[PDB]
């Protein structure tokens, strides 16, 4: 989840 | 490149090999490694037997394997020499158990630590036990007072539930656990406190702080510094379910509290590793989930027929720079009943203690709260939820209504009230009468750092003003309308009292 | 059968064992071995064969302890797999993996008697039954419908709502059910497994007054168990239900909770079945282990069954190889989601992630296909929204914009039920929503009627007429 | 050398050292290696789908064919039955090297072009014998046309050590040529 | 006679020595090698026993350089553990990892010796009295204190600020505590060993002539040595203080720096050893290992051991295995950030994350303990607005979220203080402030008696006196 | 129907009939193909095929790659 969220935080 | 044959085991072998007999009296040392002996011989060993060596150190034949035998030990083996006979202790793992530990620091080897004397216990117990099935339990429904106001509102911990505190670095955990123990002074449970891997002034603080406040008479401190091996520490909390295990089979209500559970993993992970067994995600072993299952799953109540004396876990789990997704957090999470989340950022905050409540989970629910509690706070943690979760939107806002500003003011009076002090136990009464104070809107019209310095203030006041509410909400366990009338007249004479202020 | 086999090597709940060249036991044999306990009693610890080693050794998988196996134990073949009990002897009683009654009752009719491991259903004995079923959780009911006889996953993480949905969804089906329940519990709390016997004793469905007049059998494989019992435990289950439809050929219910447990149980045993590690740590027998498993629960042209299982997701990462595996195997999926449990609204199904395969013009009617994608159009858009409103503030959108912030805000808290077994959770009596209410709320809810309501009214109520007699009770109240 | 051949061998050794029967081994496995020396019977034992029973009763009509001691032939059956059969041969060169090694029976080679005589094989033999410590010095010839002036002498655990009078002296002309 | 083996292997600094097999060594047991040197006979390569391999085989890590040892090479069993010379001999001396002098002085007393792996005090002998110990930063002063006779942890990344603060915590400390202070260099540079030495000779501690009086012994790990050698000089300086706490009763200090190259150690020869791989890269006995160390540093009813240390966590991360395992040995963590030390707030302690076991209003009374509540909390006010604040400003806030965002950037600032060594880096001569008086500024600055003069003044001060004749000072230079 | 075929071999197979799978529709879309015809062909999915074929793999002790995946 940890990538998901930093992905998500990156959009 | 495959052991057991030594060269002088092959002559041993080659000298009779007209023969089918069997050694099993006997073993060898093949290996001392890092706490962990190769054992060639004993050919009628248990997985777990007791099993001694020659220096006279006693260990457990975990693996199991084809022609040698895997041993752990259960201490430091600097004096054991290869080649020389070990022997089988025919007993699988027991540690005596009686009414004659409480109050005395133990090790995990069951024999007392603190020179206080040597402890008598006739009948012993396995420090492994199966569980208690699905007919020798019952549900969850007394009550357990914690003394914080806010797990007794709003995460009900009941007698029989095992609630998983987690947190991070130096957030409150172990100070949750011993309110949670120092307060049951009255109430006649059987606390345990099983300190694994833990720094020994820590240990020593908290025995003395125990010693101190009057707990001696309860608990039995099963502590082990960090100087143990890894099959010590490992085995330290089946040590302490043994004891309060034995003792909820005698009727008696316990509470048990593992600190830490990571500390037992990483033990483990320590032995899988050095018995070379595979590893999996981050280098845990794939059974240390079970592990933990068969640890935990010993904690609950018991049923009528066998004399209904409840055993309860707080199991305490630390989460390095606060997540979950890491294995052992998930783990200890998905087998426990519910978990206490508490976060560093509001313990920084001043909001102490620090617990997160829109994720921490209660899974016995108000069936483990008494009729007043049970009123009072019925609906409280999900409207606690609802107030955090608007008053998070209304800051994206400028202008509102005032109908949702008196509920942000509300929200934040019933966000106030929960800031227990440590060492500070609030009793039901205190609980059920503060929380009928804020619940309804009787704390709405003061500024926000008056309101604990009221609270308290009318709590004194009743206590001094009116038994009759201390008798309806103990002997009854309800919250009856004569004691909400009283409450009424408190409130309103007491606000007058500081309006005169 | 009628071999000597010897215990050659115990590597915790995995064992070696050597046979006399002559007979050798199958693949998915179960064993039996003759050893002794504490008190010197012979005990049995059943076992199953998972793999032929070579040099006349195989290895076996306990299904029980292996505290007090000795190396130079004798085992039984049986020359069989694991046979478990059926018919209507399994009507009201607990079982273990083994086939024994776990509750204190007496023993059981085993003259009639099934094996664990058969084969999945032909490709043309599968029953192309599209209904729908009201289920009465207005989410639930609307933005996910639930295929009859098809398989049905509840993926979530811990202590979000799967257990407390799944046991709610019990109390609503299984006494308005036209046929037999079964109950499989994979690795739960023991608790809370005698908290739903109890909560079934004293709903009736149990009737213990006469038994094999009870419409539920309940198999448990928890926790406290070694990983042979939690792997085998939902092939026991199966096995009684496919003999619900097979043999009487009826509607049968399976409850699956937990099939993660299933999942860890074998990479738990697989890691020391010499297997090398897959992806993250499971075994690399995953994908066609959950076919074997999965597949033969299907409906059938003499009975379907539907399954509604509980599927945990570790870390609330639906990426994870488990539940990645698991999702093919589903048709009509529901995710439960962490934002909504805390955020206070309770199902916390995601209704953007929560998709069905019932929800069709063609299958579940055309209003409700249009106001159930216009509901997700319209939160679609909401959390879209969310992370320019964030930073960027309130006063800063159009009305068409703060319109559908609002009116999502509304729905968001609507789709939130106090259900029946969740009031010492809420602090609310139990709610049943029909189709039809939940229709007619979000008809009314987007159309504009209701957007002079609280967006607290619509919080744990059931039909929207309770959410206006709630609404004059707020507006009330603050207006005294 | 803790090979898991040379463990069984110095074990071999060892038995044949506590039971005084040594000497009487090494032609035993000699028979033994002339024996593992056919691919059939070494073929017959190796491979793991032949049945043990006629393992134990070709062996034993081996024995009462051949006459063998149990000191001798207990370690086939340790073998067979510790399914390290296929490491016989190793086993069997390893003996008689620990065998040499302990009982002082040194071996010393030499490759040369050389027609020799008792005379420099004596003398490299009780020269070998004072730098070496060989208890009892034996020497194997190896017949080479291609190094011309002198020869090649190896010995040690394995013939590890070295020095050769007919060619380093060549390559030590033809890197000094440059240098 | 003691018995004598051969070795049979060797892969780099890990040694198999095989013995005559009756005759077996212990576990820990020493074994005096003689080796072959190209001059001489070396001899000084030695090696303690791990494991014990069967086939009367032992693996021993060698503790100084492995080249010279030829496989088929006499291996001598001493029959005990590695043991050092302690006393009044080491006093005022720089020592090896074996307890050998390496500062190129007269031999030492091989006379009153104590093994390095002796078991650390019973669970009874252990004190219970909670005092604050003072340093004069103010950071440790006012919102984490150390404990006497408690471990104290220093984190960090690389070069950060560990080495320049635990010399300013020995500047302060070490002249008046009239207890021994045993310096431990494990795996840092032979430079700060050697800094470190002409400070302590050319200031008085270390007097050459008479160097009897010298109350404070030195040991180095440094950073050109094998792992062995960086393994095991952590237990030297461990059994260096404890015969001084146990015997002489004296309050011993400790400054370990910086047992992450301890950790290390073992993680790289257990890799050599064949042991199976823990986490990420580390040996599977991690915790005991660690555990080995810290227990053995608790201060008794006999003296007391308190026990400053750097703990470098690496490529600047903080849940490493290695920081993860040392932080529960601790009584007080300050964990020293790179933003500020990247945004020149020196020292880069991070404030909020700096935690010590020692804040409770029954050790530092309601004042103290009340105003350090205070100041975390703005502080992580201004943590959380951070994110807001960075990314659009400050005019979005209110008035009364811009009062805690002005009062704890001026809190920010005045959490630097200037150091007695720092000063020949930035210039600014070194300030020694006080707990009472650090307290007392902080009062003013939460009180808001000083919130109107600018940030920048508070930066780089001692008092608060400095702070309000700075703000005077830079309103005259127009 | 009246012109499509399909192949299928669902998830209760093993990983070998899985892996298997896609080459028998790539040999009937060959031969058409190669009978002057145009075709059409559907893989649903290539990451089932790719799960089976590691798990044959990683089952022959082949080496796992990245994330598992054999390194063919
Ligand atoms: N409600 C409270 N009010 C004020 N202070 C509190 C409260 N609860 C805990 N604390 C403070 O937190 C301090 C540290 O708590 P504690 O040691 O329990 O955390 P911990 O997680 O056990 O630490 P570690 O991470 O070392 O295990 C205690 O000394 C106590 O003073
Ligand atoms: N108070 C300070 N003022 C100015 N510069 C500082 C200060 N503290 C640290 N520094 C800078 O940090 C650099 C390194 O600090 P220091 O050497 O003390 O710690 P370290 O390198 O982390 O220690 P080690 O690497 O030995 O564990 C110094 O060059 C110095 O320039
Ligand atoms: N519909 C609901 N209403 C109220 N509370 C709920 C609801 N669903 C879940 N909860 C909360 O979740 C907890 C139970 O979750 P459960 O389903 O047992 O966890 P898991 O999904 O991990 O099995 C209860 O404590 C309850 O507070």
């Amino acid at each position: 989840a940890n990538l998901r969220e930093l992905r998500d935080r990156i959009g | 490149i495959r052991a057991d044959e030594i060269s002088k085991i092959i002559r041993e072998r080659i000298e009779g090999y007209n023969r089918e007999v069997k050694v099993v009296n006997t073993g060898t040392v093949l290996q001392v490694g890092d706490g962990i002996a190769r054992i060639h011989g004993l050919d009628e060993v248990m997985a777990g037997e007791l099993v001694e060596f020659e220096e006279g150190t006693i260990g457990i034949a975990l693996n199991l394997e084809s022609n040698n035998v895997g041993v752990v030990l259960m201490g430091d083996g600097l004096m054991i020499q290869e080649g020389s006979s070990v022997k089988a202790t025919g007993r699988i793992a027991q540690i005596p158990v009686s009414e004659a530990y409480l109050g005395r620091v133990i090790n995990a080897l069951a024999k007392p630590i603190d020179g206080r004397g040597e402890i008598t216990a006739s009948e012993s117990r396995l420090i492994e036990s199966p569980a208690p099935g699905i007919m020798s339990r019952r549900s969850v429904y007394e009550p357990l007072q914690t003394g914080l106001i806010a797990i007794d509102a709003m995460i009900p911990v009941g007698r029989g539930q095992r609630e998983l505190i987690i947190g991070d670095r130096q957030t409150g955990k172990t100070a949750v656990a011993t309110d949670t123990i120092l307060n049951q002074q009255g109430q006649n449970v059987i606390c345990v406190y099983v300190a694994i891997g833990q720094k020994a002034s820590s240990v020593a603080q908290v025995v003395t702080n125990f010693q101190e406040r009057g707990a001696m008479e309860y608990t039995i401190v099963v502590a082990e510094t960090a100087d143990s091996p890894a099959t010590l520490q490992y085995l330290a909390p089946y040590t302490g379910a043994a004891l309060a295990e034995y003792f909820m089979y005698r009727e008696r209500h316990t509470l048990i509290i593992y600190d830490d559970l990571s500390k037992q993993a990483q033990a483990y992970r320590q032995m899988s590793l050095l018995l070379r067994r595979p590893p999996g995600r981050e280098a845990y072993p794939g059974d240390v989930f079970y592990l933990h299952s068969r640890l935990l799953e010993r904690a609950a109540k018991l049923s009528s027929l066998l004399g209904e004396g409840s055993m309860t876990a707080l199991p305490i789990v630390e989460t390095q720079a606060g997540d979950v997704s890491a294995y052992i957090p998930t783990n200890v999470i998905s087998i426990t009943d519910g978990q206490i989340f508490l976060s560093a950022d509001l313990f920084n905050a001043g909001i102490r203690p620090a617990i997160n409540v829109g994720i921490s989970v209660s899974r016995v629910g108000s069936a483990a709260q008494i009729k007043a509690m049970k009123k009072v706070a019925g609906k409280l943690k999900l409207e606690l939820a609802q107030f955090a979760e608007l008053e998070a939107f209304a800051q994206f806002a400028s202008d509102l209504d005032k109908a949702t500003q008196n509920q942000l003011a509300r929200g934040q009076r019933l966000r106030e009230l929960l800031k227990q002090p440590q060492s500070a136990p609030l009793t039901v009464e205190e609980q059920v009468m503060t929380i009928y104070t804020g619940t309804n809107g009787y704390l709405d019209s003061l500024e926000l750092d008056q309101v604990r310095k009221y609270l308290v203030e009318l709590r004194t006041y009743v206590k001094t003003n009116k038994p009759e509410f201390q008798e309806i909400i103990s002997s009854t366990k309800t919250f009856t309308e004569e004691a909400e009338a009283l409450l009424k007249e408190a409130i309103q004479e007491q606000m007058e009292r500081f309006l005169l202020q | 059968k009628k071999n000597l086999g010897r215990i050659a090597q115990i590597i915790g709940p995995v064992l070696d064992v050597a046979f006399p060249p002559g007979k050798m036991p199958n693949i998915y044999n179960a064993l039996i071995v003759k050893g002794r306990d504490t008190a010197g009693q012979p005990m049995n610890v059943t076992c199953e064969v998972q793999q032929l080693l070579g040099n006349n050794r195989v290895r076996a998988v306990a299904m029980s302890a292996t505290d007090g196996l000795t190396r130079g134990m004798e085992v039984i073949d049986t020359g069989a797999p694991l046979s478990v009990p059926v018919g209507g002897a399994t009507l009201g009683r607990i079982f273990n993996v083994l086939g024994e009654p776990v509750d204190n009752l007496g023993p059981v009719d085993t003259r009639t008697t099934s094996p664990i491991h058969r084969s999945a259903p032909a490709f043309t004995q599968l029953d192309t039954k599209l209904s729908i079923f009201e289920t009465g959780i207005k989410v639930v009911d609307l933005l996910a419908p639930y295929r009859r006889g098809g398989k049905i996953g509840l993926f979530g993480g811990a202590g979000v709502g799967k257990t407390v949905l799944i046991m709610e969804l019990i109390n609503n089906i299984a006494k308005a059910h036209g046929g037999v329940s079964v109950f499989g519990g994979v690795g739960e709390r023991t608790r809370e497994g005698n908290d739903l016997y109890m909560e079934m004793k004293e709903s009736g469905v149990i009737n213990e007054q006469n038994i094999a007049e009870s419409k539920v059998a309940l198999v448990y494989g928890q926790m406290n168990e070694p990983p042979g019992a939690r792997m085998r435990v939902g092939l026991t289950a199966l096995t009684m239900a496919e003999y619900f439809r097979d043999v009487n050929e009826q509607d049968v219910l399976l409850f699956i909770d937990n099939i993660f447990r299933f999942v860890q149980a074998g990479s738990e045993v697989s890691a020391l079945l010499g297997r090398m590690p897959s992806a993250v740590g499971y075994q690399p027998t995953l994908s066609t282990e959950m076919g074997s498993l999965q597949e033969r629960i299907t409906s059938t042209k003499e009975g379907s069954i539907t399954s509604i299982q509980a599927v945990y997701v570790p870390a609330d990462d639906l990426t994870d190889p488990a539940p990645a595996t698991t999702f093919a195997h589903l048709d009509a999926t529901t995710v439960l989601s962490r934002g909504l449990a805390a955020k206070g609204i309770y199902p916390a199904v995601d209704p953007l992630d929560s998709t069905s395969t019932m929800l069709q013009p063609r299958i579940v009617g055309e209003e409700h296909y249009e106001i159930a994608q216009r509901v997700k159009e319209t939160l679609q858009r909401y959390k879209e929204l969310q992370d320019i409103i964030a930073i960027l503030g309130l006063d800063e959108l159009s009305e068409e914009d703060r319109l559908t912030v609002a009116r999502a805000r509304k729905i968001e808290r609507f789709l939130s039920q106090p259900f029946f077994v969740a009031e010492v959770f809420t602090g609310s009596p139990g709610k049943y929503v029909g189709l039809a209410e939940t229709i007619r709320g979000f008809q009314l809810i987007l159309s504009g009627e209701l957007d002079s309501l609280p967006e607290q009214a619509f919080y744990l109520v059931g039909n929207i007429d309770e959410a206006t007699a709630k609404a004059m009770n707020l507006e009330m109240e603050s207006k005294l | 050398v803790d090979s898991t051949a040379s463990r069984y061998a110095s074990a071999l050794a060892d038995v044949a050292d506590v039971t005084g029967t040594l000497e009487a081994t090494n032609s035993d496995v000699e028979k033994l290696i002339r024996i593992f020396s056919e691919e059939p019977v070494y073929y017959f034992f190796a491979n793991p789908v032949i049945s043990i029973d006629n393992k134990r009763s070709v062996l034993d009509e081996i024995i009462t064919t051949s006459g063998l001691q149990p000191h001798t032939a207990n370690f086939i059956n340790i073998l067979i039955d510790s399914e390290r059969i296929n490491l016989v041969k190793e086993i069997l060169n390893e003996f008689e090297d620990v065998f040499n090694k302990i009982t002082g029976t040194e071996v010393a080679v030499v490759t040369s072009v050389v027609k020799l005589e008792n005379d420099h094989l004596a003398q490299i033999a009780k020269g070998v014998q004072k730098i070496t410590g060989a208890k009892n010095v034996r020497i194997k010839t190896v017949i080479d046309p291609s190094l011309v002036a002198g020869f090649t002498i190896r010995y040690g655990n394995e013939g590890s050590k070295l020095v050769d009078m007919s060619v380093k002296k060549q390559l030590e002309e033809i890197a000094a040529q440059l240098e």
